[PDB]
RNA sequence: GGUUGCGGCCAUAUCUACCAGAAAGCACCGUUUCCCGUCCGAUCAACUGUAGUUAAGCUGGUAAGAGCCUGACCGAGUAGUGUAGUGGGUGACCAUACGCGAAACUCAGGUGCUGCAAUCU
RNA sequence: GAGAACAGAAAUCUCCAGUAGAACAAAAGGGUAAAAGCCCCCUUGAUUUUGAUUUUCAGUGUGAAUACAAACCAUGAAAGU
RNA sequence: GCCCUGAAAAUGGAUGGCGCUCAAGCGUGUUACCUAUACUCUACCGUCAGGGUUGAUAUGAUGCCCUGACGAGUAGGCAGG
RNA sequence: AAAUAUGUAAGAAGUCCUUGUUACUUAAUUGAACGUGGACAUUUGAAUGAAGAGCUUUUAGUGGGCCAUUUUUGGUAAGCAGAACUGGCGAUGCGGGAUGAACCGAACGUAGAGUUAAGGUGCCGGAAUACACGCUCAUCAGACACCACAAAAGGUGUUAG
RNA sequence: GGAAUACUGCCAGCUGGGACUGAGGACUGCGACGUAAGUCAAGGAUGCUGGCAUAAUGGUUAUAUGCCGCCCGUCUUGAAA
RNA sequence: GAAAUUGUUGAAAGGGAAGGGCAUUUGAUCAGACA
């Protein structure tokens, strides 16, 4: 209940960039997808 | 962009005025708009419905099919409104007295109802005595006896009635329709 | 695959029932985040035990900084590898001051002279080679000379502005 | 021309499990169905009479009938973009009752008692079931156990 | 002239706009199909018990 | 525990060779008037339970036995596979990333469990 | 496989072994061992009534099939079929 | 591994062109930087939706006020002009 | 004997007790079906979502399709012929791949500011003649997916093994 | 032995430069600061000062310049062909 | 007394077509608003 009543979050772009040259391989592979762990801070926040 | 998961601006789908261009019936949706807007009173929302009803979805009651459900355990003193016209039943030898409300009734029907020293109101009468329609007993009349829905739904096995316009045996009667004749249905 | 750190990975076999306390094994593991190393671990213990990470556990991740960050050592390198053709084992003598940085530029150096991207090699053992003169590799032995010295002859500058009122002079 | 006979492609569907061929056990037989069960279909080759078309091998159903040799099963097929019913006479060789529903049977029957059983206490009940939960924290220990510590290993031919 | 001979190629694209409509479920299922040995008692039943219970409201 | 009649799962019950089996029971076994069947009382039918025998059946045990059953981080996280990339490669094909994961192999363990009724040192 | 006058590679007789390696009209694939195969005995259910159902499907028709109901019969000691 | 031989076609000609050789080439790393009708925020139009408001004594009740989401389009349907 | 696909189930139309109806059915008020009366509520029976769910009528256009990854048949092969699943183009502009129906990015109301994608940053051309380690000198070097080709075989050129 | 530092993370710590926007139009809400009276950056810009009062700004138009832009209609899988 | 299409006058542009989109310079032309 708490969860959905939050409306999804509406991200901007990261404003760094996204590290990596290409998005659409694992983070593990040097790409962006995946579980990025706590590495995850980093992204959103760039991107809230 | 967004994957849709819905069709976009999609219209309700439900009457919102009636599609009638009568005055008073316009304002008889007036009355009743201002009714469910201020009485938190269920009857009022069903009423301001059945006013944008068409005519098909109007189907006239009975002054019999009335005297029927008066005959339900405590419901002899209720006061029937019928969104819709009220016709009249010869067959039925005894009607009660009771307060019919509807938007019409035919002249014989009136006649039947008053007859039995009953009272014919109209909506806003009905509004004005019970403006949250209280002690009101609401009844429709059979959609699905139109003549039309006889032919929905026609095809093999569906035993549903042909549209056929002369009839009698040589039309429609042969292959197809009897064993003897090609096949069955 | 980047700038390495390098980490002991340490996992086991989740547990049972009937083998509560399964026998842990470790990695050292050169990676640029943890992330990548214990995916590393896995990839190299599912090559020898019985386990995968949906069966098995990572205990601890550890970062291993280095001894004498600022002693010139000379490693020696062992390294499997993938080639076009079929697969092989090198062994390679580098000299930096860290094995971060060594196992950097091993990295380099596949890539480079055999064309092995990151995927495709194997680091079997990186060690310090103690004594001098168990160094094999000439292009290292070449630097432990005594009294070593020599020049960088035709120097070049780098210019700022677009344009030079001088001529330059590669001197040193 | 091809070819789309009631039986076709069923070579190894109707076949009959290694060394299981025959008479079909007793126990086919003393096996009792009624109305309402679950059955699982599944074809008994040996058995010619009163089979499953190949469509319904494999599939569950509801019996909607009992007669004396047979069972009327009501399976819902999807022809098109949607659903019709459809009536299976079968034969009771091809049929047996599904597992399906016992662990739901199972799961009612006993949690009707932790919960008279609780109630009957002082309530705090929680009869949903839950996911697999991530483990919790825990600590390992070395005694008896250090890290044994693996390289990866060279290449080699044997052969 | 020859031309391409059958496909099923988007065909449940179009299934799915409107349903793969599940499978629709009542409470008294027709007895359509139903022994007609048993069918003819049980409707003797039916009327019997129906009887016993206008006999509890005399 | 044995045995018998009726069984359920249908090889851990089968197969090959050898040995052991108290008591009851089964059995083999005697007969041809009668019902009944045969080229043949061998099968099948009947009669005796009397005249005989554990030889066979049957039951059990042995065997670095054949087979079969079970297990295992034995092989193997191998083969194969769902998903990913403007990954490698002239191709053929091949690595890698998040997952799923065999079969043969090898080694160990095992060799009918059991329901109803009657009977039995 | 082993045995028996003429009799031989092949005639007819016996015994051992035999999971089907045969046979079941026909293409092939399923299936079958006190049978579904071979031999014999008795037979007409290959019949009468009108619906339901499965395949192909439009969920039309046709072909073929399935499980019942109401008859009348066949067989068998019978359960049954 | 890179490079070289193997390596022959027709108007003059194409790593896109210029040109580039411790590259402006090949393999690999690290940063920074450029920019889509996309992403975030804001205004405005329209569409759909949900609320509010007949109380007179002035001007639209198909109105007025609040709020939220959404906007590609051939064949084609409907709607308001 | 996989993986991927695939049937069913996860309750109020539920679970339990008591004991009516019948011409079916049992040796049998035995059973079968349908019930009357009684007992237990939202941790009432997994997750996530739901700009709601269900239902009815009537009618257009269409009934040449083509493409990509993967599976795949015929063919020496094809920018060839034919199937499977999905995603596309057709019907669709926008950014990138100089160019281009289908690739990559991303799907379009009128605009401002910001950030990016794919792809780029010597000059054409917005953006480091950036940083770093190697490699490579071609009297037809090489230069980025789809893509606009090259092979066996050789070199005492050079590099690392 | 005792420190420092890097690296990663946190602060409802402070603070500078720059760009775009200023929808709304009495009041009404949630707050903040004050002992208080009051004040406020708290449900959307005001304050102060200047210049022109005109072709100054703006529209239109022609031309020039940067980048971009094939011929529509059609039938087609596919047309600038 | 339209248009295609023509003469004349005036203004402008033109290195292998022309016309078009966004934007602004320059010329010409013009509305509104100030008070
Ligand atoms: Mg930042
Ligand atoms: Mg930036
Ligand atoms: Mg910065
Ligand atoms: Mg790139
Ligand atoms: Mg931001
Ligand atoms: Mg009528
Ligand atoms: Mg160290
Ligand atoms: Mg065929
Ligand atoms: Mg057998
Ligand atoms: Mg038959
Ligand atoms: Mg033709
Ligand atoms: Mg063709
Ligand atoms: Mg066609
Ligand atoms: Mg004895
Ligand atoms: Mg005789
Ligand atoms: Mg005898
Ligand atoms: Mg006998
Ligand atoms: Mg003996
Ligand atoms: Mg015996
Ligand atoms: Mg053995
Ligand atoms: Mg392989
Ligand atoms: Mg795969
Ligand atoms: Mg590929
Ligand atoms: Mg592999
Ligand atoms: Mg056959
Ligand atoms: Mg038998
Ligand atoms: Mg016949
Ligand atoms: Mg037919
Ligand atoms: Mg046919
Ligand atoms: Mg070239
Ligand atoms: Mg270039
Ligand atoms: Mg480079
Ligand atoms: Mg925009
Ligand atoms: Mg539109
Ligand atoms: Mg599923
Ligand atoms: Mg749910
Ligand atoms: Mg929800
Ligand atoms: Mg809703
Ligand atoms: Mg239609
Ligand atoms: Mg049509
Ligand atoms: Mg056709
Ligand atoms: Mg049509
Ligand atoms: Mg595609
Ligand atoms: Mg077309
Ligand atoms: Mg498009
Ligand atoms: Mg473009
Ligand atoms: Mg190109
Ligand atoms: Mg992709
Ligand atoms: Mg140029
Ligand atoms: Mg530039
Ligand atoms: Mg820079
Ligand atoms: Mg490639
Ligand atoms: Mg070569
Ligand atoms: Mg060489
Ligand atoms: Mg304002
Ligand atoms: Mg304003
Ligand atoms: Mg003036
Ligand atoms: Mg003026
Ligand atoms: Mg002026
Ligand atoms: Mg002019
Ligand atoms: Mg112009
Ligand atoms: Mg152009
Ligand atoms: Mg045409
Ligand atoms: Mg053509
Ligand atoms: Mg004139
Ligand atoms: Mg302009």
């Amino acid at each position: 209940q708490a969860n959905n009543f939050l409306w999804p979050f509406k991200l901007s772009n990261p404003s760094g960039g996204w590290g990596v040259p290409r998005k659409f391989k694992h983070f593990i592979q040097g790409g962006s997808f995946g579980n990025r762990e706590e590495f995850i801070n980093k992204l959103v926040k760039s991107m809230n | 962009g967004i994957d849709h998961t819905s069709k976009q601006h999609k219209r309700s789908g439900h009457r919102t005025a009636p599609k009638s261009d009568n005055v008073y019936l316009k304002l008889l949706v007036k009355l009743y708009t201002f009714l469910a807007r201020r009485t938190d009173a269920p009857f009022n929302k069903v009423v301001l419905k059945a006013l944008f009803l068409s005519k098909i979805n109007r189907p006239p009651v009975s002054v019999s099919r009335i005297a029927r459900a008066l005959k339900q355990e405590g419901a002899a003193n209720k006061t029937v409104v019928v969104v819709g016209t009220v016709t009249d039943d010869a067959r039925i030898f005894e009607f009660p007295k009771t307060t019919v409300a509807a938007l019409r009734f035919t002249a014989g029907a009136r006649a039947k109802i008053v007859k039995a020293g009953g009272e014919c109101i109209t909506l806003d009468q009905l509004a004005v005595r019970a403006p949250k329609g209280q002690n009101t007993l609401i009844l429709r009349g059979p959609r699905n006896s139109r003549e039309a829905v006889r032919h929905f739904g026609m095809g093999p096995h569906k035993g549903k009635a042909p549209r056929i316009l002369s009839t009698g045996r040589k039309f429609e009667r042969a292959r197809g329709r009897r064993r003897s004749k090609g096949f069955k249905v | 695959m980047a700038h390495f750190k390098e980490y002991q990975v340490i996992g086991r076999r989740l547990p049972t029932e009937s083998v509560p306390e399964p026998k842990l094994f470790r990695m050292r593991i050169f990676a640029s985040n943890e992330v990548i190393a214990k995916s590393r671990y896995w990839y190299f213990l599912q090559k020898l035990h019985k386990v995968k990470k949906a069966s098995g556990e990572i205990v601890s991740i550890n970062q291993i900084n280095e001894a004498h960050p600022t002693k010139v050592k000379n490693f020696g390198v062992w390294v499997r590898y993938d080639s076009r053709s079929g697969t092989h084992n090198m062994y390679k003598e580098i000299r930096d001051v860290s094995r971060v940085a060594a196992v950097e530029t091993l990295y380099q150096d596949m890539a480079a002279r055999h064309r092995a991207r990151f995927r495709s090699i194997h680091i079997l053992k990186v060690a310090e080679i103690e004594k001098t003169a168990d160094v094999k590799r000439q292009y290292v032995k070449q630097f432990l000379t005594k009294d070593l010295k020599f020049p960088l002859p035709h120097r070049v500058q780098k210019s700022t502005k677009t344009f030079s009122y001088k001529r330059p002079s590669t001197f040193y | 021309g091809k070819s789309h006979g009631y039986r076709s492609r069923t070579r190894y569907m109707f076949q009959r499990d290694f060394r299981k061929h025959g008479a079909v056990h007793l126990s086919t037989y003393l096996k009792v169905y009624k109305v309402g069960d679950i059955v699982d279909i599944k074809a008994n080759g040996s058995i010619q009479k009163g089979m499953p078309h190949k469509f319904y091998q494999g599939k569950t159903g509801v019996v909607y009938n009992v007669t004396k040799s047979s069972v009327g099963v009501i399976i819902n097929k999807m022809v098109g973009n949607r659903y019709l019913e459809k009536r299976l006479n079968l034969r009771v060789e091809h049929i047996k009752h599904s597992k399906c529903r016992q662990e739901f049977l199972e799961r009612v029957k006993a949690n009707a008692a932790k919960r008279a059983e609780a109630k009957a206490q002082g309530v705090a009940v929680q009869l949903k079931r839950q996911p697999a939960q991530p483990r919790e924290s825990r600590i390992v220990s070395t005694e008896g156990n250090v890290p044994q510590t693996l390289a990866p290993v060279p290449y080699e031919t044997f052969i | 002239a020859k031309s391409k001979n059958h496909t099923a190629h988007n065909q449940t694209r179009k299934a799915h706009r409107n349903g793969i409509k599940k499978p629709k479920t009542y409470k008294y299922p027709s007895l359509k199909g139903v022994d007609p040995k048993f069918r003819r008692n049980h409707k003797h039943a039916l009327h019997g018990t129906a009887k016993a219970l206008a006999a509890a409201k005399k």
